[PDB]
């Protein structure tokens, strides 16, 4: 369960400065796509029957948790058993303590079909730092600086969930402008 | 009376359609006509184009709605309340916003004097008025040129 | 026969379930006149054979 | 964004009338799609790359006023990575003895793509950024010697006048 | 190399600003031709391949089309934000992200909608972090053990419930029918239906008979006057 | 150049109302707009103008 | 495949949990007029095959 | 970070109270694994002595 | 003092031959959670004109302490610390000062 | 740790403290031993994620 510094070198277009960040042993849940919530039929029904849409409220429930032990199978391979002492750590960051990486167009979403298993992404984030010249080479890396935020999620309180455990997050969206689902039959410059 | 704004709104387009300016003149109200979206269809070999009606093209038949039939001597009244809107200010300004400083004093702020990578700044006098620092910027201008320079 | 006969299948031992919730408690809560500091560690106590 | 993952969004790879798109890796970080644009920059150049110098408006080269320090949405001095950079539009709160200017270090603007000499490329190379829909930016930092307020001129209309260019708060009815 | 709208300190040291502001399209059917923006982002590709894009027909109608020149009498593509401007945002589509965090910088302009789609939020749905609690392997009288962890993995069911507020449809005054709310078209055969690809002459066998549309499914088929 | 961008902290005057000015125009009900309270031909921009 | 493929990993059998508390009771409590003496021993009773 | 916050914001410190909680106890049986090594299982009869 | 040990468990005795006396191989794990409350005194009021000294974070022998860093990015010579470093001074407070 | 909230630096010696300029090799004798910092003192030393 290592924390690692994400630190590529820079030397073809680079970013404005070399990026630096941290990779954590935590996973996180990404469900930030509309097509997860609507089947194709339901989305047709939405756009056929309603003039606008806005997000209102969200609930995330984790249920049927199984922490599964693995051991060697007779005759080779491995076999799996349910663990009564294994725990799934769940940390819900209501405070936004931790760098927010959702909503970046990344390939991290829940599967589009309900028949597919979600493999939640590893949590990793970029932070500010100081650009240090790599000796004579003139190539550059961003080294950590006093401003560089190193977050250790194990330093906070989080829930330990056993097998069969359930936990629920709830969120209310702020008021936001609805997306208009209906178009225009006129050019505004031809009124 | 189209309180619902069902029908394409053509008022407020600077068109020569207004009621007469003098009360001694008879208003001849304009014929209602409006533009709608459509599909540009090439007119054969010519390459000239017309906009043909398409599924989006809105054809409105006002006789398909309910309206009042008024006989001779009939009266009917429409009423409308405007939304809250910013009032037009009828009073002007006796100052330039960029000249709101006290003319007797120099700035406590210096401005560039020697340029380059190691710039030297100079304190402003009470008389280099043209380089007075400003708190607010002037507004946007877009092609705001005279007929001679356009 | 063998469970290996299906190449994308693993054997399962049917282990137990324990739907307990517990906390990992960590962090300092500061106040005007005090701080409450909590840390948690996993500990291990070894097998002692004698 | 999460640095470990590639985008689910492709970007142009082959141009022309029939463009082909390419999926992004976890390592072409420079072409990461963005949800929000950076803020406006107006002549936000250094003294090296910038009589009345700097941002100014008038009827001719001889008949101008200074618009220094320019909008609060852009710095005029910061530590860049190995060098102090000062804007042609910079104002000095006195000088270290004419002399070296005394300036706020606008490091929070430099971090958010508002640095001096930030080019924007429109594929063409220019320093000006227009105000974009969905822009985010930092204002110039308040500092110990900043003025506290200025009167917002009671003209008909204004855009984001809550902060005066010289620092502190724009007020319609300031301290009398 | 990095094409399209970008900002940085030099040609070699830039970030992409794709897709650019929501107030402009990056793909639409122009009158006889699909036009795609240099700033376009693709929600996957039809196989690298042909991009999958929203048809921003409501922006094209309101003078926001790609390659719209503005003439200042002098010819340029850039339009400044003008006082009294009106425009359409890029359409929400079936595959759009729902939100992004608005960065908590000092100030912003019209950040209610994120460039990648959905809503800008200052306090978005909170991140839920999960990991398995590491379990120590045995230490004691057994020889050569070292330190080990128990091989454990976790599974479960993530259930996500989202409520959306829905506005009513606008009343229609038209005589003629509204346009059909067509379902979107696939590159081969039909989208969202499992089909046998050996029955059809479509060339999307790599999709194994379940196919996404090649357009993003955008709504806005029905239209109302201004 | 003649163009001024909209700057943060801009102030300006609108074109004066005059005796012959139109009183309103309909603001087109597009998704978004900037400072449409006054129509370019004069008078007030209104989303729901006099019917 | 094998769990031995990770060299710092051990197989786990997913055994049961039993959050019981019990006492090891030992010691003499003296009083003016009596002492209460408690001892505890683990005992083992062997397998008897017949 | 918390120690920085302590020394930045307070003039003195003294100990006041302590709580120690032992939780998530697992007494784990060990046995031979198939193919060598050992495997671990949770014990319902194992006891951790706490004094 | 909190004393912990695993209760020894006897191995099998009975009809199986050659068993001897054995103990079950068992180990224990768990979570020790320690909560400590500290009483905190307020800071003394400062009469000075000039700023108090900075409450500097302590200095590391290489680079910076308490931050995970990539040691290949820095010319520091503390590679044996693998980029997580303690300060070389102990971090002591008392940076701010008051008259007598 | 957060970055230190450093007091600002003077061109010579230290700002906001009356000092004897004959004790120091600083070259700001024209300030007579009371000195402003050469940077303006701006806050924002402590930082938070986005």
């Amino acid at each position: 369960h290592h924390y690692k510094v994400f630190s590529p070198a820079a030397s073809k277009v680079c970013t404005i400065s070399p990026i630096m960040g941290y990779s954590t042993p935590w996973r996180y849940l990404d469900f930030n796509a509309l097509n997860l919530f609507f089947s194709p039929l339901e989305f047709q029904h939405l756009i056929e029957n309603y003039g606008s849409i806005a997000p209102d409220a969200l609930t995330v429930t984790i249920s049927e948790i199984a922490v599964k032990d693995v051991t060697d199978k007779t005759g080779g391979g491995v076999q799996v058993t349910d663990s009564t002492t294994g725990r799934l750590c769940m940390l819900v960051d209501h405070e936004y303590k931790y760098p927010y990486v959702l909503g970046q167009g990344q390939d991290t979403l829940a599967p589009e079909l309900p028949i597919w298993v979600y493999f939640p992404p590893q949590y990793a984030y970029l932070t500010v730092g100081d650009v240090n010249t790599q000796g004579i080479s003139g190539d550059s890396k961003k080294l950590a600086s006093e401003e560089s935020a190193f977050y250790v999620l194990e330093h906070s309180s989080f829930q330990l969930l056993g097998t069969g455990g359930t936990a629920t997050m709830s969120y209310k969206f702020p008021p936001v402008p609805p997306e208009n689902l209906e178009g225009c039959s006129q050019h505004f410059y031809e009124m | 009376v189209d309180h619902e704004y069902k029908y394409p709104y053509v008022l407020g387009q600077g068109q020569d359609t207004l009621a007469p300016e003098l009360p001694i003149w008879v208003y001849f109200p304009p014929q209602y006509a409006y533009l709608t979206v459509g599909d540009v269809n090439t007119q054969g070999i010519s390459g000239d184009s017309k906009k043909l009606a398409s599924e989006e093209s809105a054809f409105y038949v006002l006789e398909h709605s309910s309206f009042q039939l008024l006989g001779t001597g009939g009266t009917a009244t429409m009423s409308y309340k405007f939304p809250p809107v910013p009032p037009e200010n009828l009073e002007g300004c006796s100052q330039h916003f960029y000249e709101m400083y006290n003319p007797l004093y120099g700035s406590r702020l210096g401005v560039p004097d020697t340029l380059g990578g190691d710039p030297k700044f100079r304190s402003l006098t009470h008389e280099d008025h043209a380089i007075q620092p400003q708190n607010f910027m002037p507004g946007p201008l877009v092609n705001s040129v005279s007929t001679k320079e356009g | 026969t063998s469970v290996n006969s299906a190449e994308a299948s693993t054997g399962a031992g049917g282990g137990g379930s324990n739907p307990v919730k517990s906390m990992w408690s960590e962090g300092a809560t500061f106040s005007a006149n005090s701080v409450t500091c909590t840390f948690s560690r996993q500990f291990l106590i070894p097998y002692d054979p004698e | 964004y999460n640095p470990l993952y590639g985008s689910r969004l492709g970007v142009p790879d082959t141009l022309g009338g029939d463009p082909k798109f390419r999926s992004l890796t976890h390592e072409d970080h420079a072409i990461q799609p963005q949800n929000f644009m950076p803020g406006p920059l107006v002549n936000s150049v250094s003294t090296k790359e910038g009589a009345l110098t700097g941002l100014s408006t008038g009827t001719s080269q001889n008949t101008r006023i200074s618009l220094r320090p320019g909008p609060v949405s852009q710095p005029y001095h910061h530590w860049d990575t190995d060098k102090y950079v000062t804007g042609i539009n910079a104002i000095s709160h006195g000088q270290t003895t004419q002399g070296v200017g005394r300036f706020p270090n606008e490091k929070e603007q430099l971090k958010q793509l508002q640095g001096l000499n930030m080019h924007t490329y429109f594929p063409t190379d220019q320093i000006e950024r227009p105000l974009m829909v969905g822009s985010v930016w930092n204002r110039r930092a308040l500092h110990y010697e900043s003025q506290l307020w200025s009167k917002i001129p009671n003209l008909d209309d204004s855009f984001k006048t809550q902060f005066a260019a010289l620092g502190g708060w724009g007020l319609h009815q300031p301290p009398p | 190399a990095l094409t399209g709208l970008s900002t940085g300190t030099s040609q070699n040291t830039r970030i992409s600003l794709r897709p650019g502001p929501v107030s402009q399209p990056y793909h639409h059917w122009d009158t006889d031709k699909y036009v795609t923006g240099i700033n376009a982002i693709s929600h996957g590709q039809t196989t690298q391949g042909v991009g999958r894009f929203p048809n921003e027909k409501e922006q094209l109608k309101q003078l926001q089309g790609l390659n719209m020149h503005t003439y200042f009498p002098t010819d340029q593509i850039e339009r400044p934000l003008m006082v009294g401007s009106v425009w359409n945002r890029r359409a929400l589509h079936y595959e759009s992200q729902l939100w992004s965090k608005i960065p908590n910088l000092d100030d912003s302009f019209k950040t209610q909608f994120a460039a990648l789609g959905g809503w800008g939020l200052h306090q978005p749905p909170p991140q839920i972090f999960l990991k398995i609690l590491p379990q120590s392997g045995p230490i004691g009288g057994i020889k050569s053990m070292g330190i080990t962890t128990l091989v454990q993995y976790a599974v479960g069911i993530m259930t996500v419930t989202m409520t959306f507020k829905l506005g009513p449809r606008k009343a229609t005054g038209r005589w003629n029918p509204q346009p059909g709310v067509y379902p979107p078209h696939a590159a081969g055969h039909l989208p969202y239906v499992l089909y046998d690809p050996t029955a059809t002459d479509a060339k999307q066998h790599h999709r194994h008979g379940y196919e996404k549309p090649e357009e993003l499914w955008t709504a806005k088929s029905r239209v109302h006057p201004l």
